RNA sequence: CAGCCACCCGAGAUUGAGCAAUAACAGGUCUGUGAUGCCCUUAGAUGUCCGGGGCUGCACGCGCGCUACACUGACUGGCUCAGCGUGUGCCUACCCUACGCCGGCAGGCGCGGGUAACCCGUUGAACCCCAUUCGUGAUGGGGAUCGGGGAUUGCAAUUAUUCCCCAUGAACGAGGAAUUCCCAGUAAGUGCGGGUCAUAAGCUUGCGUUGAUUAAGUCCCUGCCCUUUGUACACACCGCCCGU
RNA sequence: AGGAGUGGAGCCUGCGGCUUAAUUUGACUCAACACGGGAAACCUCACCCGGCCCGGACACGGACAGGAUUGACAGAUUGAUAGCUCUUUCUCGAUUCCGUGGGUGGUGGUGCAUGGCCGUUCUUAGUUGGUGGAGCGAUUUGUCUGGUUAAUUCCGAUAACGA
């Protein structure tokens, strides 16, 4: 919550951009192990997340410091449907199979 | 439901009545 | 860039531990038994054990490379450095944890769990163990909680064999009544190689070699044709 | 017979601990844990921000703690002493320490070593001893506060951090009722290191050092166990139960 | 008829008795009371003289280029370079807000719903099947008269034998 568009749009992209990730819960403190230097302030792209996988639609597991993502097909047609970006560009997440 | 782990667990409890029925029923024709 | 000794062992006894419970909690369903991480010169090979190797693997194996991929970008190691492997347990009725989940997804559907409970002893027993004890404790419909427990073969409890003669998997079964934990110990029979039971016997066990039946004449005599 | 006692010999002759049986308890923990089943308050979320009252009072309401009685207690600094252990980037901005400014040494600043049997350190403001001494015990012998010398540098410390000296004289030499722990390297004295941490300890967890009077027994008190016996108890003697 | 060191002679803490911001959660003998590894300014203070930045996958309501965000010493605040002063019409700018709860949860209740860990009964030597004896049966023998052991440890005895 408290979080602005472009910032949306930010996160947006990193989502589309990576799909797989791991993360930890880190809020207050202002520099990050893994996830920082990412041009954008780590408490809005941290919020954003937290709205990403705790709307209501797509599931989470909480242990261990850290978090581990199954990124449903229910979240990328939601975000077919709200931004228009059709899945035919692949991520490039395909390679080394 | 195990009508013998239920005759094991609460056969001295409020519902012992009723669970040895079941038991019964479980094992012959009671 | 480079930590003390002490610390450098701990680090990799935590990097071990949690390892093992992060690939705990993601295949508990896979018949995972357990990890065991091996050095290799500048490299970490990772052997999983587990019952079901397909169901880990996967089709194309994706979750092989999902959960690599994952690992890798947890654990800090450079790109492309962590590969782990999964290969069938040949124990897999006398271990602990297998057999934990497996009472664990036995009673997760719903399900009596006394017959549950017999069928994980007589199949550990049918797989040679040498003796176990199953308790499941936890709600069973009431104002109180019961604890049952079903035993077995013979078993120890005190002193340092029960170190490496039983193996303990304590689990949590969730319910919509609430939790029960359930506890599987296997006493390992005494077998020299193949690591399937500890390689020296019971302390208090002492050995004879048995001689073979002489029933002979008087005198040894030559016999020729 | 199991074994017991003593004695040579012997380094050592019931020798520290750890682990530890089903039934047990509505014992503690939901405030260690997206370990976990929902009846259910509030906006003064039991979130933040060197920020901020207490509790660091004294007619004590209680409990764990901080302490040795004499040529033994401590100084001459006149001979090589102990550890058990700890010590510097995923997080992270916080490590242990070897000369001089010099009042008399930690030390406000320059300085190197040590990810450690390599440096601290053959453990850097320590024995218990002793040509500062007690001639028979309030003196020199062990401290009632409480003041200065430069303070390790922690906004605050006083509403918990931070040295020895002037010898200023405190029932100054086995302790209401009640009692807790303890049998040899017990007890007790004594310091040191880990945890907590900012080198934060009066706490705890360990470690050495000095070093031990009494007892090798009993069932008297408090309990426990292996039996027989009695019971009107079984929520089990905190029981049950009688009487206007 | 033993003792040594005791809680009273030299380094303050725990929780109840116990004026308002002071006696502040969990733990009612052993089995609470430097115990929650809990050394309380403050992030962990709920007894606290005081506040702000506040929450809703939904059930229904107020309706869009403005419906406010920690964010000024000197007229002050109730300690506070906190705009909270009944104050500027500075400032990310559609972020949000009010009435009831499931929610992304609450170191929110209930440990008399639980798991897991512990603690204790209980530091003692105790405990249990199978088959066989006894009893209608609950149950008993095995698991014992003795001697011995730290020991249900062993010798031995023996309707028990094997464990």
């Amino acid at each position: 919550m408290l979080m602005p568009k472009k910032n949306r749009i930010a996160i947006y992209e990193l989502l589309f951009k990576e799909g797989v990730m791991v993360a930890k819960k880190d809020v207050h403190m202002p520099k990050h192990p893994e996830l920082a230097d990412k041009n954008v302030p780590n408490l809005h792209v941290m919020k954003a997340m937290q709205s990403l996988k705790s709307r209501g639609y797509v599931k989470e597991q909480f242990a261990w410091r850290h978090f581990y993502w199954y990124l449903t097909n229910e979240g990328i047609q939601y975000l077919r449907d709200y931004l228009h970006l059709p899945p035919e560009i692949v991520p490039a997440t395909l390679r080394r199979s | 439901t195990d009508p013998i782990d239920d005759f094991q667990v609460n056969w001295n409890t409020k519902h012992g009545s009723g669970v040895t029925r079941e038991l019964m029923r479980e094992l012959n024709g009671g | 860039v480079q930590i003390s000794k002490k610390r450098k062992f701990v680090a990799d006894g935590i990097f071990k531990a949690e390892l093992n419970e992060f690939l705990t909690r993601e295949l508990a369903e896979d018949g995972y038994s357990g990890v065991e991480v091996r050095v290799t010169p500048t490299r970490t090979e990772i052997i999983i054990l587990a019952t079901r190797t397909q169901n880990v693997l996967g089709e194309k194996g994706r979750r092989i490379r999902e959960l690599t991929a994952v690992v890798q970008k947890r654990f800090g190691f450079p790109e492309g450095s962590v590969e782990l492997y999964a290969e069938k347990v040949a124990t897999r009725g006398l271990c602990a944890i297998a057999q934990a989940e497996s009472l664990r997804y036995k009673l997760l559907g719903g399900l009596a769990v006394r017959r549950a409970c017999y069928g994980v002893l007589r199949f550990i027993m049918e797989s040679g163990a040498k003796g176990c004890e199953v308790v499941v404790s936890g709600k069973l419909r009431g104002q109180r909680a019961k604890s049952m427990k079903f035993v077995d073969g013979l078993m120890i409890h005190s002193g340092d064999p029960v170190n490496y003669y039983v193996d303990t998997a304590v689990r949590h079964v969730l319910l919509r009544q609430g939790v029960l934990g359930i506890k599987v110990k296997i006493m390992l029979p005494w077998d020299p190689t193949g690591k399937i039971g500890p390689k020296k016997p019971l302390p208090d066990h002492v050995s004879i070699v048995e001689p073979k039946d002489e029933i002979l004449p008087t005198t040894p005599i030559s016999e020729q044709k």
